[PDB]
């Protein structure tokens, strides 16, 4: 059990073995903005949702998850540009007698479609597919899932593993961006296995995201 | 001046050719790139890539999620196989969809090997034992699990690991081959067996589902592209 | 793993692909309409093998050489003869005003290349560079206020002509020093038509 | 033995030899039939000295030095001009799908290279290298389940054409870098018609 | 200062841009005027992006690499055919005496340099170096008694033509190692129509 | 003489292109430079020169 | 640029011709060769064998 810590939270991790690196590069800061490290960079858990037999999948978009969220969510709409990784850890907790799987997916500009600003930005609470709402198998544009797992992805199998972590660099075709209007990231979560459990057991886990945002940097205060 | 004596050849657009054209930016300063993180160097780093094999490509199950899981349900055990998965994979529907296979739809030729990855994702107290057959080419498919055993397997028990790969290998007479053969099924039969019904605790789901990926192997490579993309 | 290069990302997209036909006529005083010029946005979004290529990844910078193969034909049985006519293959940049009449002050603003093809040569050429404000085209882009590439405008420059010419431009545009980043699915053939 | 190069393997096969004579057809849009477009698979065995000379010897390997000479003829007296045209000579290479239709996808498909020939100009030449899946072109090959080499198609990309102008483009291989095994006795000039 | 040689002076002027439209006609012996040859001083004060450009500044020296893209054409239906024209284009530098009359001494005169164009080819070209007086270009000048470049002077060389052809010759001028002193409010687009 | 072969792209008057062109003028001796003051060597030096904005574009 | 003179013997194919043609498979990786046994290098290899004279060349 590894307890890890970011100011003012605290987090009860398994331990940090099953942890992926997108793309394999970790944050950075820029090789100029000023770089607010101080305690915008802190683990925010987002309200959990629960994952029941019918779930198509569960989506959010980053930073506009963390929009209301405190110094990083003050800092990305005071500044006009700013540019941040994640760590991402997606815990999912269940019992032994429970079993399915996830997939998760960390989607670089993960342009959904079933188009306006607050219809693609579901905030804090996330968006979810279906079988508007994106088409699950497809994440809106008209893939097969399978070649999903392209995308820095971790699996949460619930016989094995209950918990992924997803380390995501800042990804963009610019150096830095505003990002009260465009959001890099993207984090899809898609029951591969559907749920199942034993017949009188919890009839829906929960699954709770951890966001914490490394290496932001952001220029210029108004 | 020099005198120069011009060969057949000339003033011919061969859309192939490679050669150094006027540029018509020529004092325009380009925007420098960047290191973006995750840039590709070659396709075959996307064939690299365990995807996930669609097993039951049903007019119901097909297009959905259904798509991709084997379900083992505990019903009248049966010796003709979980799945058998043929290793044509670009001719195989099954594999032709898999970004190997998309990858592959762009080739003429290949070689090299394919592992496969079996994941079971059902219950953490569900026990029992797997057989992961593969049958080389020509080799009609395995019909019986004693048949499959005999050949090349692997017993995979389920309650102590919970994957199971198998690099299937590269096995060809000429040094590549064709992605559209003489309608031949040929190469691969990668077949699942049940060697033990699985057992499960009290009250727990008797219906588990199983995972399918592949990814080329390292060795794998791909020559003589072929766009066929159309409208 | 033999040789992969031919699966490596110059080898695969580095290819001649005819990404438009232009049709523009030649200025008789007939009843020529405003066909005496041709406009094209350079655009990968309409010709499928490229996009669909393209499209397998996130980001790209390339550089373009465009190639242009010119045909042209008389309209009606009345050809008799005429002489050899001259395009003006014009480049408008990014950011560039586009024409708009055949004989707008963009033909001949200094700022946009133009290319003088004579008929019946060697195929015209020019090797746009990136062109990009950002340090990389996003095929897709998650975002709030699509890339620039500029225009291809095609006009005959020849005037007091008696019969009329028809005339097909074949741009044959071949990315070259491509890169590209963050993979990704491909999307199906099925939706593009 | 003065100087034997002159029956060396080289010297032997590496001579230009006309292996078909492709007719094409411009598109008029009077009752111009399927004749628009000409394809043909490559293959020596139609020409006699060619075939003759490979099916000495058993096993083969050769570059291919393909040259095209396209002469063109108006078909009716109703000549009056036209204007100089240009031939899609696409080389198709093995185990790709071959044209059908006059416009079909594979002639703007990047995969396929392909020649612009204008008229009057010098003859067009592409170096198709070893295509071969095998390590030799096997002449002879005793077993159960022939060599591809590809296709050629030919097509005028002229239009509205109003005078049909028919057309004949020689192609002329030259087998290059051959290497040769296992001779064989020469089947007899008897047995090709 | 990210490499600020795209507003450096020779990036800045040195572009090829339009600067006259010259016309001739083909001595044919039916009505044709003094429109047999065309003449035209060299002068930027006509256009209006050139001159706009240069008025930043009061002194400057540049050679100028003219180039000539002529394109012809028959004025009557009466085409039937005509040969390839030839067309002289002389620069008559300054001081020189212009010619007046197709057939002046001027024409035949070993001083003024003179091209011979053929029809169908490669665009025509010279450069003439700096010609002034002084050893810089005045474009405002307070003073008592505008500089000389030399004049243009085109025609048709060919003499007994049955068929009218009429042909515009495009002169464009890209000033080249450019040099400019004594920047100035720049005149507005205004005045200058 | 030595072989060559056209490439596409010839022919073309590009106005972009930057080539060695056959002088008129060959003998013909240029008038030398002179050191005169105040010469520009980039448009930005105009650009670095404090200019006045106008702020009331009233009509009047 | 570098100033040419086209000689005669210009845009003629001559089938006895050698020169450097442009291949349409640029990036094509050729399957490599093989020790086939029995490599000819000269056509006179294969007049060096001996073959078996006919001598009655009758009808029958």
């Amino acid at each position: 059990v590894l307890q890890l810590t970011l100011g003012n939270s605290t987090i009860t991790t398994q331990e940090a073995a099953n942890s992926v690196v997108a793309y394999g590069r970790w944050p950075e800061y820029l090789r100029q903005p000023t770089e607010p490290d101080v305690a915008a960079c802190r683990f925010y858990t987002l309200d959990t949702v629960s994952w029941t037999k019918e779930s198509r999948g569960w989506w959010w978009k980053l930073p506009d998850a963390l929009r209301d969220m405190g110094l990083f969510g003050q800092n990305m709409y005071y500044h006009y540009l700013g540019r941040s990784g994640y760590t991402v850890h997606v815990q999912c907790n269940a019992s032994k007698f429970h079993q399915g799987a996830l997939g998760v997916f960390a989607v670089p500009e993960m342009c959904l479609a079933g188009t306006s600003y607050q219809n693609a930005n579901p905030g804090e609470k996330g968006g979810t597919f279906t079988g508007f709402c994106p088409v699950d198998y497809l994440l809106g544009n008209g893939t097969l899932l399978g070649n999903a797992f392209v995308f820095p992805h971790q699996i949460i199998n619930l016989r094995t593993n209950n918990c992924a972590t997803l380390v995501l660099p800042y990804v963009n075709s610019l150096s830095i961006d505003s990002m009260v209007k465009h959001n890099n990231w993207g984090i899809a979560i898609l029951p591969l296995a559907p749920l199942n459990f034993a017949s009188e057991s919890s009839p829906e886990i929960p699954i709770t995201l951890t966001i914490a945002p490394m290496c932001c940097e952001f220029n210029g205060l108004r | 001046g020099l005198p120069v004596m011009n060969t057949p050849g000339s003033n011919q657009y061969l859309t192939a050719d490679n050669f150094q054209s006027p540029c018509a930016l020529p004092e325009f300063d380009v925007t420098p790139p960047i290191d973006i993180p995750g840039e590709v160097k070659n396709m075959m780093e996307l064939a690299e890539i365990d995807t996930m094999i669609p097993f039951d490509l049903s007019a119901t199950k097909k297009n959905t999620m259904e798509m991709y899981r084997v379900r083992l349900s505990d019903k009248p055990h049966t010796d003709d196989p979980i799945l058998c998965l043929s290793l044509s994979p670009a001719s195989d529907p099954r594999l032709s969809h898999t970004m190997l296979g998309e990858i592959l739809n762009y080739y003429t030729h290949w070689a090299g090997s394919l592992k496969f990855t079996f994941l079971f994702c059902g219950s953490m107290m569900a026990t029992g034992k797997l057989l992961v057959s593969y049958a080389p080419p020509g080799a009609d498919p395995p019909k019986k699990r004693k048949e499959a055993m005999l050949g090349t397997h692997v017993i995979w028990d389920i309650g102590l690991q919970s994957s199971c790969t198998m690099v299937v290998p590269w096995i060809s007479n000429t040094t590549y081959r064709q992605t559209i053969d003489d309608s031949f099924t040929e190469g691969g039969y990668i077949s699942v067996f049940y060697q033990t019904r699985i057992v499960v605790p009290l009250s727990t789901p008797r219906e588990m589902d199983i995972l399918g990926f592949v990814s080329a192997c390292n060795d794998f490579s791909v020559r003589l592209l072929r766009d066929t993309t159309h409208i | 793993h033999r040789s992969r290069s031919e699966s490596s990302i110059e080898s695969f997209f580095a290819r001649g692909a005819c990404v438009t036909i232009m049709t523009v006529d030649n200025p008789a005083s007939t009843t020529n309409k405003d066909k005496l010029f041709a406009v094209w946005k350079i655009t990968y979004k309409d010709t499928v093998q490229l996009r669909r290529k393209l499209e397998f990844f996130t980001y790209s910078r390339f550089d373009m050489e465009l190639t242009f193969v010119v045909t042209a034909n008389f309209t009606e049985t009345n050809n008799g003869h005429a002489l050899n006519q001259v395009y003006q293959i014009m480049y408008v940049p990014p950011g560039a005003p586009v024409p708009e009449k055949w004989d707008d002050y963009t033909w001949q603003t200094s700022s946009n290349p133009s290319i003088f093809y004579t008929y019946g040569t060697a195929p015209a050429r020019i090797s746009v560079p990136y062109v990009g404000i950002s340090n990389a085209y996003s095929h897709f882009y998650d975002g709030f206020s699509l890339n620039d590439f500029g225009i291809l405008a095609v006009r005959v420059v020849n005037d007091h002509n008696p019969t009329k010419v028809t005339s097909k431009i074949r741009v044959y545009l071949k990315p070259k020093h491509i890169r590209v980043w963050c993979p990704r699915p491909p999307r199906a053939v099925a939706y593009y038509g």
